[PDB]
């Protein structure tokens, strides 16, 4: 067996690419899964040379966008070196579900229920699934727009669950208020609403004629590696995660950040009075920056609540830390993780927060235990990114083995598998009516998916390198996209949107170049965040690094 | 040993003496114990000074870490407000007490609205159909106002008839003495802990 | 209540090393400077820590005082259980 | 040098075209600490099996013993499946309405007095 | 089966501090902490007696490990 992996691979390669041209787009998928899967196997039974040979012969017949990975396993040589690594180590356990139409499959098992090629044919029914769908074979471009990731193109049969993709309070795709169990709308909390419709008065309509205004919040000196922004919902907080292990509050209004007064000053006050918050404030400690300090290293989450109390944190340590922002002191460190936990966000409604780590799961929290509620550990790398669903009944959790799932709050299910990204997702964002999801990597690839559905809808292709921010706009009008070629990007979220299967696949247009609205260059400046004011005003965050 | 002035030899002697300012495993199993794990090596016999090693090895594994979680249980019970060398300097729980306080008043504001929206409801000369929750409810409140007087006639009939700490180690003392240390640091008994 | 005495009395005392760089450090591993004694106890716990290293190398120098080098802090710091490696690289 | 612009190469054919020039000579420093720590515990090795000259079976055992202890992963997702749904089967906690500013118990969270010493 | 009987392990903190009471969590843990350094010593003593070219898995097997991975320096 060993000795003939170059005969055996060798053979389907020259099958393939002496087929039609219909099918051979559609069969030269199998090219990367048989690839790895015989150069694993090769050297976890310690076939080291002969594994060496078939990596130099085939590597470079491997698709473009699969470089990271080959380079990875170029260096994957012994035995040992495989069974610390985590990432091939399921990979090799898994099973490539390779999405091939009928018509290619009929050729593709007329060459392997032959005897001739019956050790290849026992490789691809052992290590490869193949779901098949009824339909045209799809076309090169089209077939190099999906795919991407590692035990990547999931089935049709993940995609098909029933999401509650609607907002709260009618909707029927929306899921009743005692599902998730939310907490409730204090009268404080309905005080912020009151005056957040008044924001909405002054609301422009975008468009693609209205082009929104765009406010740099730059960070000027930044010697310290700024690693997070957060914005409040109200644009009246930034916060800053750097790599000297602390967190900064600016307040961007023209009123400082005060702490409550001590505990002897609030027992002197009477409660029941109408100023109370008033009377509350600590007029003596009063600046325009706060700093938090707490974290043994570099912060690389941050996250307001939406009440505007409650910062959220998480650095390299292994914590996510809760800082309070009205005694602006640490409340909580949530010690889940024992590796670097790359992202945490709030929920909507401010109960539940979810934070992702390197160890390759996300966990769902509740700021009333010291242990999570949810683990959401499906994924193969690092969930670099966490982001909840508008109605806070789902979890987006990119990462780094180039596939975004959707995970339901309750019973920690993957409900939708998002894969046809090149490169680690660095930036996930929901639309405002919850039916769409903009996410970014650093292919420079910003992929529209369907949630409904479960059905990429667009892709722009404007960016160059790592799209590291993504936001909506407040009524849906416009998607801001920022990534470290220093562009601010706006893209026409209605015009990307006008067509809402069994195929499982949609022809997607190429239009980027009508869904650019405008390209906005910064000075040296990467764009850690975007975010929109309620006014419909885009705000960005980044350090200025002359570099 | 090995080192004369080793660094681990000053922090378990430095460790005792601020716990005290406040195993012998089985023969007979461990003997199988260590065969069976010897048939994946061909290890087939054991040495009979081995099985009293590792349990003497063993000792000093747990010793070494129930000294640790030791040292840092009894990190928890110094009080400082006994003494009056330290003063206080940031009381986030007295100010969590006046927010419990500010809560019960918020509580009993809101059942005052309410009330008032009942009362609203049906406002009129005389009661007015079904909205006319003013007529029962507020007899209801004149009723409940009566009960908290007995709440204080209770504490008042009864006056006229009457007229060495001990140290308990959380899982937090030992998840704190596994992270510290270079094995057990990135472990799967570990991270288990976390969620035990 | 020896050390209690002493950190008291490290009001008025200036260490070796700033305590805009002891506390700098400090500030990186998240402990924050909310007493100027107590960043100066650590800054004069770590200068006792690199001081005895220092003075055992000199007691190694003299055995072979002057010039301090890498076969000096060697043997220094392997009774410290601390294997230092040479460049080797450069 | 010899061994630094192998350094460059190692980087390089990772796709590392940025780094500071401190970056080849600290992963050197850590090469030289590694190899400095093979043969060190290679010669433990040999002393026990009583051969003078350390061959490659001494290598062998010094390598797969110190990456037992030293080189870690991440938990297996075998091990992470089961820990999830041994998480995910609990169903959520309902909220208690006027709790407050809602935390984990007191001896979880990191608000007590925060003593400090008096000034004298 | 099992090796540490849990009685000798609270004898193992009353010699420490004799007013000192364990969770059952943290008895239960410190048991598996056990558990695991048994088999993670015989483990590697093992791979070091195969070394040695050995049937027998003597001391200098055990000791070489502790004194190598752990630092413990038990007298033998």
């Amino acid at each position: 067996d060993p000795t003939m992996y170059e005969e055996y691979y060798s053979g389907l390669k020259h099958f393939i690419e002496c087929s039609l041209d219909c099918h051979r787009a559609e069969l030269s998928q199998l090219f990367y899964p048989l690839f790895v899967h015989m150069y694993l196997e090769l050297v976890y039974n310690q076939h080291e040379n002969e594994a060496k040979s078939f990596f130099e012969k085939f590597h470079g017949d491997q698709e473009c966008y699969y470089q990271d990975d080959l380079r990875v396993l170029s260096s994957l040589t012994k035995k040992e070196h495989m069974k610390g690594n985590e990432t091939m180590l399921d990979f090799r356990t898994s099973k490539f579900v390779l999405r091939i139409s009928r018509d290619s499959y009929q050729l593709l098992k007329r060459h392997l229920q032959e005897k001739q090629n019956n050790q290849i044919w026992n490789i691809v029914q052992e290590h490869l699934y193949i779901d098949i769908f009824d339909g045209m074979p799809r076309s090169k471009q089209q077939i190099d727009a999906m795919v991407g990731s590692l035990a990547g193109e999931a089935k049709r049969e993940a995609n098909k669950s029933k999401v509650f993709f609607g907002l709260l309070k009618q909707d029927p795709n929306a899921p009743p208020q005692n599902r998730i169990p939310l907490p409730e709308l204090k009268d404080s909390d309905k005080l912020d609403k009151i005056m957040n419709m008044k924001e909405t008065t002054k609301r422009v309509r975008l468009g693609p004629d209205c082009l929104p205004s765009i406010c740099f919040y730059t960070f000027l000196n930044a010697y310290q590696g700024l690693t997070a922004v957060d914005v409040t919902d109200d644009s009246s907080l930034i916060a800053g995660g750097f790599a000297d292990s602390t967190v900064r509050v600016w307040s961007v209004t023209p009123k400082k950040l005060r702490s409550v007064k001590q505990a002897s000053d609030l027992s002197l006050i009477d409660k029941e009075s109408d100023d109370v918050l008033e009377r509350i404030m600590d007029e003596k400690t009063a600046s325009e920056l706060k700093i938090l300090y707490g974290h043994s290293g570099p912060v690389y989450g941050a996250s307001f609540s939406p009440d505007r109390n409650y910062l959220l944190s998480s650095s390299e340590d292994g914590t996510v830390r809760l800082w309070s922002l009205q005694t602006f002191t640490c409340l909580v460190g949530y010690k889940g993780h024992n590796y670097p936990v790359w992202d945490t966000q709030f929920s909507p409604y401010g109960y539940y927060f979810v934070s992702g780590g390197h160890d390759r799961v996300a966990r769902l929290w509740a700021t009333d235990h010291y242990q999570p509620l949810r683990i959401f550990a499906g994924h193969l790398a690092d969930v670099n990114c966490t982001r909840f669903h508008p109605n806070s009944n789902y979890v987006a959790t990119g990462s780094a083995d180039r596939t975004v799932r959707l995970w339901d709050v309750l019973n920690g299910n993957c409900v939708r598998i998002f894969t046809g990204h090149k490169g680690p997702i660095h930036s996930l964002t929901f639309s405002p009516n919850g039916r769409f999801l903009a996410t970014g990597a650093t292919d420079g690839r910003v992929l529209l998916w369907d949630i409904g559905h479960g059905l990429m809808v667009g892709e722009l292709k404007g960016h160059t390198d790592t799209v590291c921010s993504l936001r909506f706009s407040r009524d849906g009008e416009i998607l801001a996209s920022g990534s470290m070629d220093n562009t601010v990007r706006l893209w026409d979220a209605i015009k990307a949107f006008e067509d809402l299967t069994a195929t499982g696949h949609i022809n997607l247009p190429e239009n980027s170049q009508e869904l650019l609205l405008g390209t906005y260059m910064t000075k040296s400046t990467p764009v850690v965040h975007l975010h929109f004011t309620r006014r419909n005003l885009v705000l960005a965050a980044g350090a200025y690094s002359p570099q | 040993v090995a080192s004369m002035a080793g660094v681990n030899l000053s922090e378990e002697s430095a460790r005792i003496l601020a716990t005290n300012s406040e195993t012998f495993l089985l023969q007979a199993p461990l003997q199988r114990r260590i065969l069976e794990i010897g048939k994946k090596h061909g290890i087939t016999e054991l040495h009979p000074d081995v099985v009293s090693y590792v349990s003497h090895a063993t000792q000093q594994r747990l010793q070494n870490l129930v000294e640790k979680i030791s040292e840092t249980a009894q990190q928890k019970n110094f009080s400082y407000k006994d003494d009056d060398r330290y003063e206080q300097a940031s009381d986030v729980r007295a100010q969590l007490k006046f927010f419990e306080q500010l809560d019960q008043i918020e509580k009993q504001r809101k059942d005052e609205q309410e009330r008032e929206i009942l009362m609203r409801a049906a406002k009129s000369r005389s009661r007015q159909e079904d909205p006319e929750q003013l007529r029962l409810k507020q007899k209801a409140k004149e009723m409940q106002q009566q009960e908290l007087a007995q709440m204080r006639q209770r504490d008042a009939n009864l006056t006229a008839l009457a007229a060495q700490r001990i140290t308990r180690v959380n899982l937090r003392d030992l998840i704190f003495c596994l992270e510290n240390e270079r094995e057990t640091s990135h472990s799967l008994l570990l991270y288990k802990a976390f969620l035990k | 209540t020896p050390l209690v005495d002493f950190l008291m009395q490290l009001e008025d005392y200036t260490p070796t090393i700033p305590d805009a760089v002891t506390g700098y450090y400090l500030n990186r591993a998240g402990f924050e400077a909310s007493d100027p004694r107590i960043i100066r106890l650590i800054s004069l716990a770590a200068q006792k820590f690199i001081s005895d290293i220092a003075n055992d190398a000199l007691q190694h120098c003299k055995m072979k005082k002057y010039t301090l080098t890498m076969e000096d802090l060697t043997p220094a710091l392997s009774e410290y259980g601390i294997n230092v490696k040479k460049p080797h690289y450069f | 040098p010899k061994d630094a612009q192998m350094m460059a190469q190692i980087l390089k054919d990772m796709g590392i075209t940025e780094y500071e020039p401190r970056v080849i000579n600290q992963m050197l420093e850590f090469a030289f600490r590694y190899v400095t720590t093979i043969l060190d515990d290679a010669k433990i090795y040999s002393s026990h099996a009583k051969k003078a000259t350390v061959d490659a079976d001494d290598v062998r055992l010094a390598i797969q013993c110190r990456a037992d202890q030293s080189f870690t992963s991440p938990p297996p997702r075998d091990f992470l499946l089961d820990i999830a749904r041994q998480r995910n089967q609990t169903p959520l906690p309902l909220i208690k309405p006027y709790s407050g500013p809602r935390l984990p118990p007191d001896r979880y969270c990191l608000t007590a007095p925060n003593y400090r010493l008096k000034s004298l | 089966n099992q090796v540490l009987t849990k009685k000798k392990l609270q004898d193992l903190v009353r010699e420490v501090d004799p007013n000192e009471q364990l969770d059952e969590d943290v008895e239960e843990m410190l048991l598996q902490i056990a558990d695991d350094f048994i088999e993670s010593v015989v483990t590697a003593a093992c791979q070091l007696a195969r070394h040695r070219k050995s049937s027998t898995l003597e001391v200098k097997d055990v000791q070489l490990h502790l004194e190598r991975q752990w630092n413990m320096w038990i007298p033998g």
